[PDB]
């Protein structure tokens, strides 16, 4: 209506002036997190039957 | 198993038995979905969130579900009524000229959307045509021309009511596994519950034929 | 939550009596019931058990064939029928709540108990310590030794600690080994492994005096130990 | 001045789009094509949890990775002991039209809600042996689609009235209300640090919110249909969505744009639920084709299929230790996979 | 009569093989995707059990006819006679209860909501299995073979008057195994058909000819199979116990064994009838 447009443009202005990083850095961070926790991921690697509580 | 794991298994079995009993009691009940436009009036057939009314008519337990207070996307919650016995759709014959888009065309669009819903393919509909007295007193002044530019008929209660009902069942597609029951709401009578009882009895008979596997 | 026992009194040897227990304050049907007796100058002894739904009934060997346990859930009452009374069954009989699921706290509530006077294998729990002299503000350890390892393949060590204050019914402190109970201050700690167990009170109080009992729930019959009395 | 305000909004949107385009240098697939893939993941059903007599809509694991709660149309909230397939509690519901359920991290409370527009809180630990309802939270004008516990006293809710809410279970009041969606919010995902949360709605948009301050920080728009499922990455710097366009997309909070798209030509059914693995390498999604597809997050490749349900897979979730996946579906069965 | 004996043996073998294959297929389907969550599924499984256990018996009488002797002793004589009577009564009662269950399902749906339950169906099936054992136990007892009339034959032993007693048990078997069950089946299916005419199944084309005609064809198929596979044996034993006709005539023996072949074809074709007539089985691809 009247104030709805003002609220929308204010929210868009607040979202526009935001600190941003490159996509390469974010992808590298995600890959690093996945590599650093791969050992403690029972779903990825096979799990011994003794350690698995669902037999 | 330890002394307490056995007792845990016993408790689990006890509440298994309770779940089975509750499920049997629930399956001995019929569920009805009350739909329609707001101006049609869903309180005539009865008298935040959704409202459930329970009544018993000659040893049959009924479970009405009014969803008229849910002003949200129907496509996101219409699938939870997939197993309903029947749908009671209320349309007022008096709103063929009032405009909030005519109200009658809004009812037609809603009926078309519900009837051909992908979740209600074989679900019967109990069409209720309300406001018979007001429509009868009104058709003597304003004809069906405003609602229907292509009517080309007479001006009387019986012919106009039959025409409206015929068009509403003509909205139905795939009329092979679905039945539309149309009733005119009676003011000084209790025949509406009887009509719903016959409709649900036919649905139970169909379900028993399908279960017995000779359909 | 209250269990009130009734009955008792003087009875000739070879007689008959029926003990009652009115439960009021909890979902009685969902709780398994135990009867535990205590001789006038001795420790606690398990008597009978009835489960929820009256499915499984367990009796002590010294009471089997002469005692009958039953429950009436709609009237919230528990019964213990006594037949052929001997002079060795003179004691005060307690009623114990017991619920059983994952994470439960069995033997949580006890009744006041009533006294019955009659006119004139199972694993054992050892508590060698007795009449241990204590002072307020100190740290004491109460040890319990069993005859079999209470560590089951489920990973649970089935050791229960109880505190019977002078003139009061016993109260549960720790239900499974190292598991504090509701309403118990966080100065009682449970420890142990296999056969040996210990109960440690970091800081003491005048309300912590009494007799400390040690129970096992690994297999029936439930066997207690001669309690280690604490005194100032 | 409506036209001028619309032009200003369009200019702001164009500026945001230009910034997003400028922040992209190399795609995620381009710099993950050199990582070692996992060939196939064959997970078998370890437990089948029976007892429900209607369609299962939601389930939630506990913190201990052993207890779980499930909600169905039969009106029952069942707590399961997944290690022995034992049933701990069976909570009747006042309204059988439940659509979400949650487990408190302390393990003392379970929440549920649905078409009744009420989020009920139940007390598992009680002096009596019965589970009692703590209080009913009212104030939403639409159905509750998701709810998540922050602590024993704070719960966040998403509703069909295009509004998320933060409640105070001590007093049953709205501490903070979240507005900005133009469609019905369908999913919630609390961050690992419980300071932010993302929500996907029917407007094909996902919004990152601030719990303490109460404003919207970012808005993500790549989907063509209504988002049904949302889940945070284990590190809290990314999240994944699922909609009825047969597509999963991974969004980044810092890069402020979509990273990867998980779609296949032969997949046309919508996505009902989504979850991540413990290390974040796997993305498990529940579909309407009675199947659950396991996706390699860094490669956008289908690494497996969980085919054990005869009806629509409506919910799933990985335990906190990554030990198992519990898949609930519309055939009134819960299956534990490993 | 070598060609006649070969034809009779071939018919017996074909009927037994067809019945065994059909029963195996029915049990495989019930295990796979036709689980006993419904009363009619329970009744189908029970009828399959009765048909298979009856079909396991036919080669014994086939070898009896081929060898004209009884190397089976009083032991297996009493065994085969009790098994035959037990299977006859159990299969007939299961079909009758299927008819009554369908009649209750269609004509009394409100009460059928409570009566038609898997628990009550299992209880009724157990009662049906138990009740026929009370008639098979006298067949266990009073059935001892004799080396009379030039060979070894089986004949029920009765006190004086033996002719009166055997006529009495034949009359009772005919009355309580054929006439009452067929009357109940026809009455129940006719009332069901009247109700199905009344209900909204015959209102337009591609509906009546698609559902009501198929239902009518199924019920006449079932009743006609019952008639054509259980009438010749009963009328033949009635004329045997009424009039004195040559007991060694090859044509009479061939007619009697053809009647027995039709009676075994009843149990051979009942699972095939369920496979080719159940709309649930047609839907279960
Ligand atoms: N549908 C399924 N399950 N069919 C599998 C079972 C099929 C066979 C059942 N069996 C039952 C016992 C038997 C019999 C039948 C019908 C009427 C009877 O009075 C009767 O008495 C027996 C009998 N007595 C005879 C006495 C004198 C001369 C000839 C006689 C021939 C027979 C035949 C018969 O052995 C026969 C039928």
């Amino acid at each position: 209506s009247i104030a709805q447009a003002r609220k929308l443009v204010e929210q868009l202005k607040m979202e526009a002036n935001i600190d941003r990083i490159k996509v390469s850095k974010a992808a590298a961070d995600l890959m690093a997190y996945c590599e650093a926790h791969a050992k403690e991921d029972p779903l990825l690697t096979p799990v011994p039957a003794s350690e698995n509580p669902f037999r | 198993l330890s002394a307490e794991d056995k007792a845990a298994v016993e408790r689990s079995k006890m509440i298994d038995r309770n779940l089975r009993e509750d499920g049997e009691k629930a399956a001995r009940e019929v569920k009805l979905l009350l739909l329609g436009a707001g101006e049609s009036g869903k309180n005539t057939i009865v008298k935040t969130g959704i409202v459930e009314t329970h009544f018993t008519f000659k040893d049959l337990h009924f479970k009405m579900f009014d969803v008229g207070a849910q002003r949200s996307e129907r496509k996101k919650w219409i699938h939870c009524f997939e197993g309903v016995t029947a749908i009671i759709f209320c349309v007022a014959l008096s709103d063929y000229d009032l405009v909030l888009m005519n109200r009658m065309h809004a009812s037609m669009k809603l009926f078309d959307s519900i009837c051909n819903n992908k979740w209600f393919t074989d679900t019967s509909i109990i069409l209720f045509l309300n406001k018979k007295d007001l429509f009868e007193e009104k058709i003597k002044k304003s004809p069906l021309t405003i609602c229907y530019p292509e009517y080309a008929g007479s001006n009387t209660y019986e012919e106009a009511a039959a025409y409206i009902q015929c068009q509403f069942e003509d909205l139905n597609k795939r009329k092979d596994t679905k039945e539309i029951y149309t009733h005119f709401t009676c003011s000084t009578d209790t025949k509406n519950v009887q009509f719903v009882f016959d409709a649900v009895t036919d649905v139970i008979i169909k379900n028993n034929l399908k279960d017995c596997g000779l359909f | 939550v209250q269990l009130v026992e009734s009955g008792g009194g003087l009875v000739q040897p070879g007689g008959s009596r029926k003990l009652s227990c009115s439960a009021s304050g909890f979902a009685f049907s969902s709780f398994g019931m135990h009867w535990v007796r205590q001789a006038p100058e001795k420790g606690l002894e398990w008597v009978a058990y009835i489960s929820s739904g009256s499915g499984t009934i367990y009796y002590a060997d010294t009471v089997k064939g002469r005692f009958t346990i039953s429950r009436d859930d709609p009237k919230n009452t528990l019964f213990l029928q006594m037949t052929s009374l001997r002079s060795e069954d003179t004691a005060m009989y307690y009623c114990v709540r017991s619920i059983y699921y994952y994470g439960s706290s069995p033997f949580d509530f006890w009744g006041q108990g009533t006294t019955l006077t009659v006119s004139s294998s199972d694993i054992v729990m050892t508590q060698a310590t007795s009449s241990v002299p204590v002072t307020p503000g100190e740290s004491v350890s109460i040890s319990c030794r069993s005859s079999k390892s209470l560590l089951h393949s489920n990973g649970n060590t089935y050791l229960y600690w109880f505190l019977q204050r002078p003139g009061q019914s016993p109260q549960l402190l720790i239900y499974r080994m190292s598991n504090l109970a509701s309403g118990v201050p966080d100065r009682f700690s449970g420890s142990g492994s296999g056969t040996a167990f210990t109960l440690t009170i970091s800081r003491l109080e005048a309300e912590d005096v009494g007799v400390y009992y040690c129970m096992q729930h690994l297999e029936y019959p439930l066997t207690f130990g001669a309690g280690t009395k604490l005194e100032l | 001045e409506l036209d001028q305000l619309r032009q200003e909004a369009e200019q702001l949107k164009n500026q945001i789009r230009d910034a997003r385009k400028a922040c992209a240098d190399a795609t995620l697939s381009q710099i993950t094509n050199n990582i070692d893939p996992v060939g196939r993941i064959q997970m078998r059903t370890r437990r089948t949890l029976r007892g429900h007599l209607a369609k299962i809509y939601a389930m939630h694991w506990g913190t201990d990775s052993r207890l779980l709660v499930s909600a169905s149309q039969d009106g029952k909230l069942i707590i399961w002991d997944s290690y022995t397939t034992n049933k701990v509690h069976a909570i009747p519901l006042r309204s059988s039209w439940v659509m979400t359920c949650a487990y408190a991290p302390s393990g003392n409370y379970v929440a549920c809600g649905g078409l009744d527009n009420i989020c009920s809180i139940y007390n598992l630990k009680t002096r009596e042996g019965n589970v009692r309802v703590s209080r009913e939270l009212a104030g939403h004008t639409g159905y509750l689609s998701c709810c998540r516990f922050l602590d024993d006293n704070q719960i966040v809710t998403s509703s069909g009235d295009t509004t998320c809410a933060l409640w105070d279970i001590e007093t049953g009041q709205q501490t903070t209300t979240f507005t900005g969606h133009t469609g019905d919010v369908m999913s919630l995902s609390l961050a690992p640090d419980t300071r932010l949360f993302v929500s996907g709605a029917c407007d094909a948009s996902a919004k990152l919110w601030d719990v303490r301050e109460g404003m919207c920080r970012q808005t993500f728009t790549g989907h063509e249909s209504d988002i049904n499922a949302i889940c945070f990455f284990p590190n809290g710097n990314a999240f994944a969505t699922g909609s009825d366009d047969a597509t999963c997309r991974l969004f980044d909070l810092r890069a402020d744009q979509e990273l990867m798209t998980y779609s296949h030509d032969n997949i046309i059914c919508g996505i009902t639920s989504v979850s991540f693995s413990k290390s974040g390498r796997l993305l498990l999604a529940g579909y309407d084709d009675f199947n659950c597809n396991v996706w390699d997050a860094l490669k956008a490749d289908r690494a497996g299929v969980l085919a054990g349900h005869d009806n629509r897979v409506s919910c799933l979730g990985v335990t906190d230790d990554g030990m198992a996946v519990a898949t609930g579906s519309w055939d009134s069965f819960l299956k534990i996979w490993n | 009569s070598l060609a006649l004996a070969i034809a009779i043996t071939a018919l017996y073998s074909a009927v037994c093989a067809v019945g065994l294959l059909g029963n195996v297929l029915v049990m495989f389907g019930i295990v796979r995707y036709t689980k006993m969550k419904t009363a009619t599924n329970i009744y189908i499984f029970n009828l399959a059990l009765a048909d298979a256990l009856a079909t396991s018996t036919l080669p014994f009488q086939s070898a009896k006819y081929l060898m004209e002797t009884w190397p089976f002793g009083e032991l297996l004589c009493k065994a085969v006679l009790s098994i035959d009577y037990y299977n006859m009564f159990t299969s007939i009662f299961t079909l009758t209860m299927m008819s009554v269950d369908r009649y209750i399902a269609v004509c009394h749906p409100v009460k059928a909501l409570d009566f038609r339950t898997p628990a009550k169906a299992k209880l009724i099936n157990i009662c049906i299995w138990v009740l026929a054992s009370g008639v098979g136990v006298p067949i266990m007892v009073m059935a001892v073979t004799r080396p009379r009339d030039g060979a070894v034959v089986c004949m029920l032993q009765f006190p004086s008057p033996s002719w009166y007693w055997d006529t009495v048990t034949k009359i009772c078997v005919f009355l309580f195994a054929f006439v009452v069950p067929i009357l109940i089946i026809t009455v129940c299916y006719g009332l069901m058909l009247l109700r199905l005419r009344s209900v909204r199944l015959l209102s337009g084309s591609k509906e009546k000819d698609r559902s009501l005609r198929r239902i009518t064809r199924m019920v006449l198929v079932v009743v006609g199979a019952f008639v054509v596979c259980w009438a010749p044996i009963h009328i033949f034993v009635i004329v045997w116990t009424l009039v004195d006709i040559d007991r060694r005539d090859p044509l009479v023996v061939a007619a009697l064994h053809l009647c027995i072949a039709l009676g075994y074809a009843n149990s051979s074709l009942n699972p095939v009838l369920y496979a080719f007539l159940d709309e649930n089985f047609k839907r279960c691809f």
